[PDB]
């Protein structure tokens, strides 16, 4: 295994928790993205925090059934009650 | 008060088969009068033949199966156990136990035990979980003792011990249909077969999933110095008003607020958290127990559908990912799954 | 019909809007052409954003 | 004698930390057991180092 | 993929970052070679310390 997996699916999942309430380290963020990066099925959160990199670029628009998937997505990694609102 | 379908349904007194030993007590089982343990006065020439611990334990006999054997033996195999055998006596019944630990192996109820040695807690798991892999998938079981498996363990063993539990074959007949409920002889079929039900998906998940729960709450309970409220199966007992007093999971609110419980040794902080809404699905899962007939009010349980299809499907994902870190904290291996 | 380019860019305007959305060349050449339809005209990008 | 891996863990480290020894899979996995056995949280390569 | 090797070596300066990793000597002029290639500048371990 390249990456620990653990680890990456810990600090996704504290980091996105904080962000959603409103401690961490660079390289905490950087063991986040690779998780992302890792998973295959994150490719939509893939291209936009890619995007977001620098200027805020472009939330891109998705088709709804591609929106739940992504608010599935972000569920299983706390589930929790989600809208468009605070994953932008 | 037993009586006959004559023209006189005569009162019958329960005739008692086997004297009921009246010092009803095990040392390793204080809070149990089911529970019996005793020491037998061996050939005192043999230091050795000293050691052989021997528990009776007491039960109603509608445990025993159709065949007059206890549903927990058919998942027993490999035994650790020196010996076992059952005992009929009228509606009670009894479970005696022969174990011969070695010059120093030294068992202990499960119950109440907070151990930190996660080596012994290891133990414990490979026996448990080896158990109850002889579940067949479209097979399912519910334990109407508790929420959980009693057992005792000594530093080289962990013993099982008899449960108060439910065998169930469901049957998923296959749109290719290409063990049935009629295994008897062919003139025997004729009359009659197991009191089987319909399998399915839902249901192999939701028996899966429940013996998920049981393995995490005997985990919990040898982790637990205090008690663990969770085998509780009490009628007037809901979980709702449990997990309200517990209150949920400080790192998440999805998960209950199992780290702030009472351990042993080394606390495992939120690790013991798991999601509520799965848990509460279980316990109404496990309600089956009293009714274990009427299957379609509990066999999908846990893996129905309260849009709330999704909901029920993420949310048991989520309890999979609960097991799949669970395993993890522990080096296992799902291929029991 | 003619301007639901521009319309769609309107529903854009509507959200975040921290973010202006990227859109092809042949994208942004239609949109200047019905822009220009509609105020009937030069127009660029500048006036757009 | 269970941890004699610990044991020249140990000892590497006494003075240099030298690096962290690679090891074959199974080799890791049966260490692993053994911190654990030793320890409570979760462990991996990461923790032992 | 070339560059993994240095990717690597980024992965364990993640640790206590009181490790010196340790490389046979053809893992080292290959990581080297790696380094020079991606700088296109000669190169050295100190430049890779």
């Amino acid at each position: 295994e390249l990456i620990n997996m653990r680890r990456y699916r810990n600090a996704a999942r504290k980091l996105i928790h904080h962000y959603s309430l409103n401690e961490y380290k660079i390289s905490d963020v950087v063991m986040t993205m690779i998780f992302l990066l890792r998973s295959e099925k994150y490719h939509s959160l893939f291209k936009l925090l890619e995007t977001t990199f620098d200027d805020y670029t472009c939330r891109p628009q998705m088709t709804q059934v591609q929106t739940d998937t992504l608010l599935d997505a972000v569920r299983s990694l706390l589930s929790t009650t989600i809208d468009l609102t605070t994953v932008d | 008060p037993i009586k006959l379908d004559l023209c006189a349904s005569v009162k019958l007194t329960p005739f008692k088969p086997m004297r009921p030993p009246k010092p009803m007590q095990c040392w390793i089982h204080p809070r149990r009068a089911n529970c019996k343990v005793t020491r037998p006065r061996n050939n005192y020439s043999d230091p050795d033949n000293e050691n052989d611990m021997l528990h009776m334990t007491v039960l109603n006999s509608v445990f025993l199966n159709e065949h007059a054997k206890l549903y927990y033996r058919h998942l027993l195999r490999n035994d650790q156990a020196e010996a076992r055998k059952t005992i009929l006596n009228a509606d009670s019944v009894y479970e005696c136990m022969l174990i011969r630990p070695i010059r120093t192996e030294h068992f202990r109820s499960v119950d109440e035990a907070g151990e930190h040695n996660m080596s012994v807690l290891k133990i414990i798991i490979d026996a448990v979980i080896k158990y109850i892999g002889k579940l067949a998938d479209d097979e399912y079981i519910l334990i109407a003792d508790r929420m959980y498996v009693d057992l005792i363990y000594s530093e080289f063993r962990a013993i099982i011990l008899p449960q108060s539990a439910y065998i169930i074959k469901g049957d998923y007949a296959e749109s290719d249909s290409e063990d049935v409920c009629n295994e008897l002889e062919y003139p025997w079929k004729l009359i009659t077969a197991n009191n089987c039900i319909v399998s399915t998906d839902e249901s192999r998940q939701s028996q899966y999933i429940y013996r998920t729960f049981l393995l995490y709450n005997t985990v919990l309970t040898a982790i637990l110095k205090q008690n663990n409220p969770f085998d509780v199966i009490a009628e007037n007992t809901s979980i709702s008003i449990i997990v309200r007093n517990l209150g949920s999971c400080p790192n998440n609110k999805d998960r209950v607020k199992c780290c702030d419980l009472n351990y042993g040794g080394v606390p495992p902080g939120h690790v013991m958290c798991p999601p509520r809404e799965i848990t509460k699905k279980f316990f109404h899962y496990a309600k089956w127990v009293r009714n274990p007939n009427k299957y379609k009010r509990y066999s999908e349980l846990i893996a129905r559908q309260s849009h709330a299809r999704d909901v029920s499907q993420l949310h048991l994902l989520d309890w999979e990912n609960f097991m799949g870190e669970f395993s993890s904290y522990f080096g296992l291996h799902a291929h029991n799954v | 019909e003619k301007y639901h380019s521009l319309f769609k860019l309107l529903e854009t305007t509507f959200d975040d809007y921290t973010c202006r959305p990227q859109m092809t060349q042949v994208q942004t050449d239609t949109l200047l052409d019905a822009v220009r339809s509609l105020l009937e005209m030069t127009i660029d990008l500048t006036t757009v954003d």
